[PDB]
RNA sequence: AUUAAACCUUGUACCUUUUGCAUAAUGAACUAACUAGAAAACUUCUAACUAAAAGAAUUACAGCUAGAAACCCCGAAACCAAAC
């Protein structure tokens, strides 16, 4: 019984749906069990890598705080040395940030670095099984595993992923461009794809926020 | 000048450690969290510059207001004197 | 923003008309804006150079 | 899309491969070397809505035609941008778009043009003007926040004596106008254009179109002095007689 | 490695301790108590009856309404007086010119 | 470093600990309670709201006590 | 103390250059040194001269009596060039 | 950290000079340019 | 250049400053370290979105958001307060 998924939102008529092979981690040879459809406006966006470049700089430099300081002549018991703690925080436009994440998803899929999976459940929690399966499926040295929510993630995967430095497991809300670029291949659960699409596709329209959504 | 006659000790850096590997996670809390928490809320550092940025004078002024009631008398007086010199340069020259 | 409501007669009295059907089979497709409007914007630079941009 | 064909062939990109966009960053000058070495408030700030701007909203269905036009619905539909810090005090219309706006609907605007009133009435729409206090109007635009504060619905205010003549004027169609003159006034406007006056009573939705709230009443749905059970998604009505005296005061 | 649990803001009513020195004064005002009711309504537990003005507050409001806010009848009388003054001014101008 | 409690809270902390806590409650209440002296050289505002003539808007009002020096005599 | 590893490495190269000038290494034949292929060199040697040589005979000509003794001495722990030399 | 090599660059061309000129960077640099 | 280190031939030390000139005048025994351009209100450029834009407070009949782009050092005679 093939696992067939269709985009919940209306795909544009002039754009055909994107498709990929659904996989399962239950067995080594369970590479293909179904075929899924992906929204072209999410997984077939233009390859604008400068936005990805900007997002990476923003991600690294928005948390940057420098504590370097030097004393001037008036403070001596450097003419142009560091003066106290300095902040470099800045905010990119919300639409651009959403687009940057979209661009990253296309790059991984077009480059055969994205692996769509039905569920993360594993027959055993041994890290050896996970690494060997990655070798069998020719995955990259670093594999990123994403689940819908942190609370419900399978126990077996947590033990293996926690003990693996190059295989890192994150929740869906924790997904970011930096991790995707840092990790050679991305593993996404089917519910996560639907979760990601809704927020990205929700961005349509403006109805400018008169107040923060907190 | 004269230079070291020996090499510095070798340094080994792990690029896949938990800190580097997981750096940036949850930076999309706003978009992926319904915007309930703004990413500026994730800034960790001095209280007077969490979610805010400005020039040194603004940073110093904000620092004074935020912890002025908790500032030492010696520190507060020194900060006031430094601010006085800074104020004249920026606001008169 | 809700999608525009179906109208008995096009063009609309204001002048709005949805994209013509069938769509052209040309190599290049121009999609409408989120407001379902033509993506053409009049732009002026340097105060003397009139411009129009298709995005 | 031959561009996609390029993407598939290309190998996986890495963090180091990232490069700033051309011309993104300009050059900077530093003193390391010789290069930099050596050396009106009282007047209401009326905000207009054009008839042409009015027509497209109906055409796009941004505002429900069945529902009478309400300023809050325009705010909900993002028709106009109002800033309390700007302290906007008035709402009006733009004379432009008279011949591109063929529609009939009930509407209430703080200010309406005399010529515009007849044209929409000629189409069959119903137009009146009501006074919302600038503080009350700001509350009206944003109902949820004062519920969070816990404030109750207050009585709607009245215009100052400077603007009382405008609202009281029958031709202005203000809520302070004498209803007895409206039948006579409506006929006069029809004669001015000469169009045959369509009686509002004939309309099937006459009661819905002609319904008007009390001058004290901010909301047609909600009477003044009311409370809302936001947590329970319900409306709470005071049951204290003294509160009625408070409202009467 | 596995990422740490996502940061989450605590929901639900939270009552600051009045005795605590650190807590700001504005967080202990009745407006804050009214704020608690608005956020969660019945879950806050604030009695709705308290939200309405107290009788002493009511008397103050009534005085302000009468003192500063005229009624329709008072407004109408003022218009008549102004019209009479304007009418006299018009007559004075006509006879003078 | 920085003092977690401001200097003005130092007095409160001292009162809450040591012999000060052991002081009689009646005397402690007398010291703690502060009552405004009856105005003599200044007149407090009768009403809490007034209409500003320029804008014709009701605004909350505040009282400014005149500075008075009481010598030890 | 000046910090950095590149600067320290650079000085090491400076020391090596001085050491080489002060104490030149003892001469050694290219055969012992790495990246030497006798067969390739002979083929290149013949091609460079634009002349045809019998590889077996040419090797015998290069072979010397002294060379054999070293191999025999190593063996204890092959045709001479005399016939070709006379011709 | 390469200031030594900068001095060496002048020195290599000034090794054959005589006097304090050949050993003073202030003087050696001037002579090297004049020779060129 | 040269067979040849010197001979023959050619050539009025450097920085600053005076006129775009010094046979003026200042400064330098030499070695090593240290020792002097710092801010964005607006514009151009790079992009996001578009009668809208911006994650609250702003501007708007193509505007609006983000990013990048900038303005030294040492040295007086003095003046005042508080101690000694």
């Amino acid at each position: 019984d093939p696992v067939l998924r269709k985009c919940e939102l209306r795909i544009p008529v002039h754009r055909r749906p994107v498709q990929a092979w659904v996989e399962s981690l239950r067995g080594f040879e369970q590479e293909r069990i179904g075929l899924a459809e992906l929204h072209p406006d999410v997984f077939a966006t233009a390859p604008r890598l400068d936005i990805v470049h900007q997002v990476a700089i923003w991600q690294r430099n928005f948390r940057r705080i420098s504590y370097a300081n030097t004393k001037t002549r008036a403070e001596v018991s450097v003419a142009h040395g560091p003066r106290g703690p300095t902040s470099y925080y800045y905010m990119l436009p919300m639409k651009v940030r959403a687009l940057g994440l979209k661009v990253a998803l296309t790059v991984k899929l077009m480059q055969d670095d994205l692996h769509i999976v039905d569920s993360l459940e594993l027959p055993t929690a041994d890290p050896q099984y996970l690494t060997e399966l990655a070798q069998y499926r020719h995955w990259g040295s670093s594999v990123l595993l994403v689940d819908l929510t942190h609370e419900e993630m399978p126990k077996n995967v947590v033990a293996a992923t926690s003990g693996l430095n190059s295989f890192n497991l994150i929740p869906a809300v924790g997904l970011n461009v930096y991790s995707m670029l840092k990790h050679q291949t991305l593993v996404l659960t089917l519910p996560s794809v639907a979760f990601l699409e809704d927020k990205l596709l929700w961005q349509d329209s403006r109805y400018t926020p008169l107040y923060p959504f907190r | 000048a004269f230079v070291r006659l020996t090499l510095p000790p070798p340094k080994v850096v792990d690029r896949w450690n938990e800190k580097r590997a997981l750096f940036g996670v949850y930076d999309n809390i706003g978009i992926l969290g319904n915007f309930e928490k703004h990413p500026k809320e994730l800034i960790k550092g001095p209280v007077w510059l969490r979610g805010w940025r400005g020039n040194e004078l603004q940073r110093c002024v904000r620092k004074k207001k935020f912890v002025g009631n908790r500032m030492f008398i010696e520190d507060l007086h020194n900060l006031n004197k430094r601010i006085s010199y800074l104020y004249k340069h920026f606001n008169r020259h | 923003i809700p999608e525009p409501p179906k109208h008995k007669h096009y063009p609309t009295p204001s002048g709005w008309q949805p994209p013509r059907d069938p769509l052209p089979s040309l190599p290049y497709f121009v999609r409408r804006s989120r407001m379902h409007n033509i993506p053409v914007y009049k732009e002026i630079t340097h105060g003397n150079r009139q411009m129009t941009l298709i995005r | 899309g031959t561009s996609l064909d390029l993407l598939r062939s290309l190998p996986r990109v890495s963090l180091a491969n990232l490069k700033p966009s051309p011309n993104s960053r300009k050059r900077e000058r530093r003193p390391r070397d010789r290069r930099r070495g050596r050396k009106h408030s009282f007047r209401h700030q009326y905000q207009p809505l054009s008839l042409r701007r009015l027509q497209y909203l109906i055409d796009l269905g941004r505002v429900d035609p069945t529902q009478p036009i309400d300023l809050t619905q325009l705010v909900n539909g993002r028709g106009v941008t109002i800033q309390p810090l700007k302290r906007d005090y008035g709402v009006q219309l733009v004379e432009e778009g008279a011949d591109t706006f063929q529609a009939k609907i009930n509407i209430e605007v703080q200010l309406a043009s005399e010529l515009a009133i007849a044209a929409i009435e000629k189409n069959g729409g119903v137009v009146t003007t009501a006074f919302y206090d600038p503080r009350s109007l700001e509350i009206l635009c944003k109902p949820i926040p004062f519920f969070l504060r816990g404030q109750p619905i207050p009585k709607r205010m009245l215009p100052p004596e400077s603007l009382v003549p405008y609202y009281t004027d029958a031709k202005n169609r203000g809520y302070l106008a004498d209803p007895a003159k409206f039948p006579e006034a409506r006929l006069e406007l029809a004669m001015k254009f000469g169009y045959v006056l369509p009686d509002i009573t004939k309309d099937e939705l006459f009661r819905m179109l002609s319904a008007r709230k009390d001058p004290r009443q901010i909301f047609f749905g909600l009477a003044p002095g009311w409370v809302v059970n936001m947590a329970d998604k319900k409306i709470l009505k005071p049951t204290d007689e003294n509160l009625l005296k408070y409202y009467s005061s | 490695y596995r990422a740490p649990p996502p940061p989450r803001r605590r929901p639900g009513p939270h009552s600051p301790d009045p005795e605590n020195l650190l807590t700001p004064r504005w967080q202990l005002t009745p407006r804050y108590v009214a704020k608690q009711f608005g956020r969660h309504g019945a879950i806050s537990g604030v009695p709705p009856a308290s939200l309405w003005p107290t009788p002493e507050q009511l008397r103050e409001l009534e005085a302000e309404e009468q003192e500063w806010y005229p009624s329709l009848a008072t407004m109408q009388e003022s218009l008549r007086l102004q019209q009479q003054a304007l009418e006299a001014r018009r007559q004075a101008r006509e006879q003078r010119i | 470093p920085l003092h977690r409690y401001p200097v003005h809270l130092w007095q409160k902390l001292r009162l809450r600990q040591g012999i000060c806590a052991r002081l009689p409650a009646h005397f402690l209440r007398s010291l703690e309670e502060e009552r405004t002296p009856t105005p003599v050289h200044y007149k407090p505002h009768g009403t809490k709201f007034k209409i500003n003539p320029k804008n014709g808007q009701r605004e909350r009002v505040e009282d400014v006590p005149i500075p008075v020096h009481y010598p030890p005599e | 103390v000046k910090k950095g590893f590149r600067a320290a490495f650079r000085f090491q190269k400076e020391l090596e250059r001085w050491r080489l000038l002060r104490c030149p290494p003892p001469p050694v034949r290219r055969s012992e040194k790495p990246n030497w292929d006798y067969h390739a060199e002979v083929q290149a040697f013949g091609s460079r001269l634009q002349e045809t040589f019998s590889l077996d005979l040419l090797k015998t000509a290069f072979i010397n009596s002294c060379y054999i003794k070293s191999e025999e001495a190593k063996r204890q722990s092959l045709k001479d060039n005399q016939e070709l030399f006379e011709q | 950290t390469d200031r030594y090599w900068r001095v060496q660059e002048v020195l290599k061309h000034a090794q054959h000079f005589r006097g304090r000129k050949n050993r003073c960077y202030r003087l050696a640099v001037r002579a090297v340019t004049r020779a060129f």
